[PDB]
């Protein structure tokens, strides 16, 4: 299974940005998807994940509010929405991929990245 | 190998029955079939299941075995009951093989 | 599916580039019972027992249900193979510069044909495979059901597909268990 | 003493495709696909074809000078054609 | 809300509600797997106009029209049908997983 | 159900001969074929059968090396080859059906036969 993101982006304070991810093979998927980013010279931070089939969303408190998670299934696309930039919001953004349908904190299969700055 | 006698006869309408004495490894230890031969003709199956009959064989046939040897009886005899007679039986031990006999002709007078 | 032009007496054409047809059951090669997996010591059927008495054990293969079991699948594989029939001579035609219509007629209704028929047999044997395996776990778990309705009480149920006796029976009683006749009264 | 229920096995290595589940191995199993062929042109219940060569069905039936070989011929099973005739 | 079959607990420290991990996951993967069958099956339409015919070509536009007309009939036939035979499949396949877990 | 035989053959000592059965009804069959052969003035000897399905085959210690039987599904048909042919290879061919799927001392349909002369 292949993640493939969409292009870099640059972006002025208060405004909002959506980035897309395609997953290969059957346009259904049986695992659940989760967001991730990265400053430069930092760590790791979780943003949101989705639920195949149910369809439930979870996001983390830093980001909760701004941020929105959607799906497309009959295309196999996952669409990531945020809202009031910031100059700290200029990072490196992967979708990744768990073993199951819940989100859980083992990721095996992870994305090329795009970066969005601001 | 299944020993039967070589030839057998008798009277019209009278009763015959034909003998069969293997061993414990070919008809001891599993079930023993008879079959009819006519002359120019494919064997004909006559008796399997050590009693049973097929469809379309008559009531007067019919057979039995006992301990190591198997009989064949044959009662209301007429001229077309004149052929050749083979028991036959599975052989298990050290290849298993389907055995016959030696066979026994029935002549009518 | 070598090529659409055929002369003479020849098998459908399809896009496909497999279909195959089950007759046997999953390969599961694990003494237990059949919750575990399948033997490889067992040759001679589909379904069977293993049985250890004093006397000794061995496997043995029960011939009732094997000959429902094959009366069935080769009835299925006939009729599927009945209600295809075979392809006779089809060639092609030819048009020239002013014919352009009847040629596009043509080519579509030839597409069309051969999608369906495609669709069709895949369809067939996709549907097929799943029924198949279906019947062979309803008839393990009919044989286990039938051979649990015949000890009552003087066995004991571990679970994974065996039964311990609480009486001590020989060979007699192995083979009258694989049978259909077993006495419970007498070894009440 | 002890009995047991239980099914075949094999060193198979034939798998088959389900609507619920892909690549599945199985103990025995047909192919319903044929998908070889021998790369001749042969006869046909012992009757062989016609083959045009160079020429066409026009040269064919007209009488092309370069078709003379195909005049003795009267009976065939099919006709065969070059893709590019001359 | 977590899962689709699970178990209900009851003892003396308290009670709550559970989901099934491991059965739940095989179903999603059968249904997905079904789905995902179901669309490859069919396959998208390309470029199809109509064609023209003037007052003296009347037997070929019949035969045009009757050539669309059944091939839309039988295209439609096969997708009621596959629907309506896969449904019932998928319910018999939940209640059966439901009582496996019980058994 | 019918079986049908080849025609006869008349071969040399030290060659070999291929003979066929085809059986009425469906292409695949439920139940095991073998083969029979009668010398003139004996009895019958069985040389050995095929089983459906599985694929088994079994054959005579007498026979065994020299005789192979094959079968062909899809158009109802049993192949026997034998090879190193002698004077006394000259006999009557049947093939025989059982009422099984294995082979038993009991068959209850025969064919009409077909002859082998050295
Ligand atoms: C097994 O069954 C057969 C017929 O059903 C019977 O003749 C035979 O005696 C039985 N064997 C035992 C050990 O009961
Ligand atoms: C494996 O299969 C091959 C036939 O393809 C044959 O050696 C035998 O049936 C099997 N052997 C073992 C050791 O399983
Ligand atoms: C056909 O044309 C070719 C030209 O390459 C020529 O060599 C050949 O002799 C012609 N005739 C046949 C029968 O091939």
């Amino acid at each position: 299974v292949q993640l493939v993101e969409s292009g870099a982006e640059v972006k002025k304070p208060g405004s909002s940005v959506k980035v897309s991810c395609k997953a290969s093979g059957g346009p259904f998927r049986s695992y659940a998807i989760s967001w991730v980013r990265q400053a430069p010279g930092q760590g790791p931070e979780w943003m949101g994940g989705i639920i195949p089939i149910f369809g439930t969303t979870k996001y983390a408190p830093k980001f909760q509010g701004r941020v929105t998670i959607t799906a497309d299934d009959f295309a196999g696309t996952v669409y990531m929405e945020l809202s009031s930039l910031r100059s700290e919001d200029t990072a490196m953004y992967y979708c990744a991929k768990h073993m199951g349908y819940q989100v859980r904190e083992t990721m095996d299969v992870w994305g090329k990245g795009t970066t969005v700055t601001v | 190998v299944l020993t039967q006698p070589p030839s057998v006869s008798a009277a019209p309408g009278q009763k015959v029955t034909i003998s069969c004495s293997g061993s414990s490894s070919n008809i001891g230890n599993d079930y023993v079939s008879w079959y009819q031969q006519l002359p120019g003709t494919a064997p004909k199956l006559l008796i399997y299941d050590n009693n049973k009959r097929p469809s379309g064989i008559p009531d007067r046939f019919s057979g039995s075995k006992s301990g190591t040897s198997a009989t064949l009886g044959i009662t209301g005899l007429q001229t077309g009951d004149e052929a050749n007679y083979y028991c036959a039986t599975w052989d298990r031990r050290p290849t298993a093989y389907v055995v016959f006999g030696g066979g026994t002709k029935l002549t009518v007078l | 599916n070598v090529h659409p032009v055929t002369i003479g007496e020849c098998p459908k054409y399809v896009r496909s580039a497999k279909l195959r047809m089950v007759t046997g059951l999953r390969n599961i090669p694990s003494i237990a019972g059949f919750i575990e997996g399948g033997w490889t010591g067992m040759v001679d059927g589909w379904y069977g027992y293993h049985h250890q008495n004093e006397q000794g054990s061995g496997y043995a293969a029960d011939q009732k249900s094997t000959q429902n079991a094959i009366n069935g699948i080769t009835n299925k594989v006939n009729s599927v193979i009945e209600k295809m029939n075979t392809q006779f001579t089809a060639v092609g035609k030819e048009f020239n510069k002013l014919e352009r219509r009847m040629e596009n007629l043509n080519k579509k209704v030839d597409d069309g044909f051969l999608d369906i028929w495609t669709y069709n047999a895949e369809l067939l044997v996709l549907l097929e495979n799943e029924r198949t395996l279906d019947f062979h776990d309803s008839n393990v778990k009919n044989l286990y059901e039938k051979v649990k309705s015949q000890l009552k009480n003087n066995a004991k149920e571990i679970g994974n597909g065996c039964f311990e006796f609480y009486h001590k029976c020989n060979n007699e009683c192995m083979e009258s268990v694989k049978n259909g006749t077993y006495d419970y009264p007498k070894y009440s | 003493d002890t009995i047991c229920i239980g099914y075949h096995a094999n060193n198979s290595t034939d798998t088959v495709d389900t609507v619920l589940e892909k690549n599945v191995t199985v103990t025995h199993s047909v192919n319903l696909l044929e998908d070889s062929h021998n790369g001749k042109l042969c006869l046909l219940k012992g009757i062989a074809p016609l083959q045009l060569g160079n020429c066409s069905v026009a040269g064919w039936i007209l009488g092309n000078p370069e078709c003379e070989l195909l005049i003795s011929k009267e009976s065939w099973s099919y006709i065969v054609e070059t893709p590019n005739p001359e």
